């Protein structure tokens, strides 16, 4: 329907009313700046049957509400919306972006290992479904709001090396992780700034060399690890020099 | 046009057409109740004239129409296969001698964009009459509200059907707070840049049809107290005197509450907490239960639970997490009864708790949470 060329970064290109009836796909561009801005689109059954085209343009949204982000990476497609179930995205490139967006609560992960290779945000919500998260090349997760990050009942999430959460809000945040976790010898989390978290392990298992550890001086944390599949040679010390704990709760 | 029974009919493919500036008339609306609409959709078995009617994914624009005398404005139904045929008015004139009027906008199966002008009203009748009635309106449907609401207070809202569909885009709302009514709540969709501070309840005084969110004119029932505070962005809730009971799991927003007036959960049913933030009971005259367990927590992002009253769950919990929760609680003075403070239905929730009164269970100072319940802190 669109096709934004070089729109400058103050420009804004605002839609209001109803969508078509019959699926259509939206938006598609060139150019660094997003400046498409949906007020209170009425999208009908876009979501469902027809298609963002590339998210990216995508500058703000008044409005517009969707529940959870489905995200396929065996038959998702890119050009889909992803807040309908029988349309799912395929990458987690955007679904921070998405979920701010659309106010989406959660994430839900369709089979198959969801993958990244470069640092991507995750947007602060409940993931659950049969899929598992994978962060590839060194890369990590970027935790940069306040709130609740909470795993549930995944395959699992883990690295290939780098550590798996960064944290760089001074907000407070918890990261909650109901499913597997394996950071191999780096860190389950990682403050870039003078941090405030909390970190919950329910069951499953979990590796990682320090639960928590920090970039510089001092960065407050409490840490409950519930599972006997954890490594016990750091009861004693679960966080680096950087992070003072305000509870621990491991047996 | 000056009509008897209905002004302009519309029907079926009608793409692209426009009504300009019309002024279209009941030549009095004397008797005009009692009209009956000869060409109408289907879902349209009310007895009053109309002065616009359209169905079959008809889709006229209406420019600055004026529209005087009609028991019903506009009659809309969007097309019976897909819904398709979006209702457009863009600032109506409606005016009635005597303020006699059924509904301006009853829309059917349908979806709108209309923008108000500050001109209209709604009818003589307290229960039925209401600027919009949405009758059946699916899921993925939205009537937009743009524009001024009329200076005189009107019921904006009443509809049939499973789906919210109505949309406060910007609205100007004036004093309709005061001096207006929602009519139905459960129809609202969405509001966007509409607030209010204080949403006012008084159990046996109150009125539902009231918006609640002016002193003047609180609203009766708990039930949809969560949804208003969360669409008109309220920081607060005031209990008039007297018990606001709920006999069903209602949702409590996460805001201070504040009144003389106490909270009580009967057919043992249990307050929902569905969000993060902090809910405060300050002042009140009480909260209790019949039995269910006092709030039951369904979130697992961090909530503070601030009791500074009465508290009374009788042999039930305080608080029970139907999730790997992360809860504080803290109870200041007063007095508060339960069997354990914090409980949870499975695998371990996080919790701190602070218990400031001499006025407790002593006996589970020791032991004050469930087994699947670890304690981050304990004051008591
Ligand atoms: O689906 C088309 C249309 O058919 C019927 O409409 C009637 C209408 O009710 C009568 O007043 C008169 O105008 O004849 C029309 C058909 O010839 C349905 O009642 C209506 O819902 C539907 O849209």
């Amino acid at each position: 329907m669109y096709f934004l060329k070089n729109c400058p970064e103050t420009a804004r290109n605002v839609v209001r009313g109803q969508m078509p009836i019959s699926g259509v796909k939206l938006v598609r561009g060139t150019g660094n700046y997003p400046t498409l801005v949906l007020d209170c689109t009425n999208m009908g059954s876009q979501f469902q049957f027809g298609e963002v085209g590339d998210i990216f343009y995508i500058k703000d949204v008044v409005g517009v509400k969707a529940d959870t982000l489905y995200i396929d990476p065996v038959n998702g497609n890119n050009y889909n919306w992803g807040t309908n179930g029988t349309k799912p995205i395929r990458e987690l490139t955007n679904i921070a972006k998405i979920c701010q967006l659309f106010r989406c609560k959660s994430v839900y992960l369709n089979a198959g290992e969801s993958v990244i290779t470069s640092n991507t945000e995750l947007p602060m919500v409940v993931f659950e479904g049969p899929g598992s998260l994978k962060a590839n090349s060194g890369s990590s997760f970027l935790i940069k709001a306040g709130g609740t990050l909470s795993l549930i009942g995944l395959s699992g999430i883990s690295t290939d090396g780098g550590h798996m959460f960064r944290v760089s809000t001074v907000e407070k945040v918890n990261i909650h992780t109901n499913c597997s976790v394996n950071a191999g010898a780096a860190y389950v989390v990682l403050s870039e700034v003078q941090g405030n978290i909390e970190y919950r392990q329910l069951f499953y298992s979990v590796n990682c060399s320090k639960y928590i550890g920090a970039t510089a001086g001092q960065t407050i944390a409490g840490i409950m690890v519930k599972t006997a599949t954890r490594p016990t040679g750091i009861d004693a010390a679960p966080v680096d020099g950087n992070v003072s704990l305000t509870y621990k709760i491991i047996e | 046009i000056l009509y008897k029974t209905q002004g302009a009919v519309f029907i079926d493919s009608n793409g692209g057409a426009a009504v300009n500036n019309a002024y279209i008339s009941r030549l009095g609306n004397t008797n005009g109740e009692l009209e009956q609409a000869v060409y109408k959709p289907a879902g349209f078995t009310e007895v009053g004239d109309v002065a616009v009617t359209q169905f079959a994914g008809s889709e006229v624009k209406f420019n600055s129409p004026i529209i005087e005398q009609a028991s019903f404005d506009f009659v809309h139904a969007g097309r019976d296969t897909d819904s398709y045929g979006l209702f457009m008015v863009d600032k109506p004139h409606i005016e009635s001698s005597g303020g006699k009027k059924k509904h301006s906008f009853y829309l059917i199966n349908t979806s709108s964009n209309v923008t108000l002008s500050g001109v209209g009203l709604s009818g003589q009748d307290p229960d039925l009459d209401s600027m919009y009635f949405l009758k059946n309106c699916p899921e993925t449907a939205r009537n937009v509200v743009r524009g001024q609401m009329p200076i005189s207070g009107v019921k904006l809202v009443r509809g049939t059907g499973n789906y919210p569909t109505l949309v406060l885009d910007c609205t100007n709302m004036g004093s309709q707070f005061q001096f207006g009514e929602v009519g139905d709540i459960f129809y609202i969709k969405d509001v966007v840049g509409v607030k209010a501070d204080t949403l006012y309840i008084d159990p046996v005084n109150g009125n539902n049809y009231n918006w609640g969110t002016n002193g003047t004119k609180p609203i009766r029932e708990l039930t949809n107290i969560a949804k208003i505070c969360q669409l008109f962005r309220c920081k607060s809730v005031y209990l008039n005197a007297g018990e606001s009971v709920i006999t069903s799991n209602t949702e409590l927003p996460m805001v201070v509450f504040e009144g003389p007036g106490s909270l009580k959960a009967n057919s043992g049913s249990s307050f929902l907490i569905k969000a993060g933030g902090t809910l405060s009971l300050i002042g009140l005259s009480g909260i209790s239960t019949d039995g269910g367990h006092m709030f039951r927590v369904s979130t697992v992002e961090k909530v503070n639970i601030h009791t500074n009253c009465s508290v009374n769950a009788g042999a039930a919990y305080v608080v029970l997490s139907e999730v790997q929760g992360n809860i504080e609680y803290r109870q200041l003075f007063y007095s508060v009864n339960c069997s354990k403070y914090i409980g949870a239905t499975a695998g371990q929730t996080i919790a701190g708790i602070m218990v400031k009164t001499a006025t407790r269970p002593t006996g589970i100072d020791a032991a004050p949470v469930d087994g699947n319940v670890s304690l981050t802190y304990k004051i008591i």
